């Protein structure tokens, strides 16, 4: 908004903005060490070791 | 009118958690909110307000 | 929260999308524009998180 | 309330296997034929921008 004033309102302003993380509920832990991971789960009669 | 009504009233709704996702470091309790419900019987409908 | 995202935005679409794989569950997730509100500094521009 | 601008912009993007990706189409040589051809190619490629 503007107000009847001059004074501009800007997201910057009304809440704190930062980039990254769309969901904050697992977090993975290498030896201790901050580390993310791939884990592959395998489908219905595929071909394993291949 | 009717119709406008039945919707507002017999409604479910998600809202957020006490101690979300990131938290404030020290946080002890977390637990899931509850808003509306959806209503169940003939009498809760017949006192949705118009 | 950093690598994450890259190991999303680099290695998981190639995963998921290759040889038989049923799901990849990846550990963590990838960045989004988040936008933290704070209500006070909403209150005082006579705004609401809508 | 508008602003009008000239800009150069690509008519057609396209994308290989979900990341940006240009196509290019070549040729043999009158001489040698596709094991030379493709392998040269290889490392003009190789021989650029990280």
């Amino acid at each position: 908004k503007v107000n009847q004033d001059g004074s501009r309102v800007l997201l910057r302003d009304v809440a704190k903005i930062e980039l990254g993380g769309e969901n904050y509920d697992i977090i993975a832990e290498f030896n201790g060490q901050p580390a993310s991971g791939l884990g592959i789960k395998l489908a219905t009669g595929a071909n394993a070791l291949d | 009118d009717v119709i406008t009504a039945i919707k507002a009233q017999n409604a479910q709704v998600a809202a957020g958690q006490l101690g979300g996702t990131p938290p404030v470091k020290g946080q002890q309790l977390n637990a899931s909110i509850i808003a509306q419900t959806r209503l169940t019987s003939t009498e809760e409908f017949g006192k949705i307000l118009l | 929260e950093d690598i994450s995202d890259y190991v999303a935005a680099n290695m998981k679409d190639a995963i998921s999308r290759t040889s038989g794989v049923g799901d990849v569950q990846l550990f963590g997730s990838q960045y989004a524009m988040r936008i933290w509100m704070n209500p006070n500094e909403l209150n005082k521009f006579q705004l609401t998180p809508v | 309330f508008s602003s009008s601008r000239w800009e150069y912009g690509s008519p057609r993007l396209e994308r290989y296997n979900g990341l940006p990706s240009m196509e290019i189409l070549g040729q043999a040589a009158p001489g040698k034929s596709t094991g030379e051809a493709m392998e040269l190619m290889e490392q003009l490629a190789s021989k650029l921008p990280t």
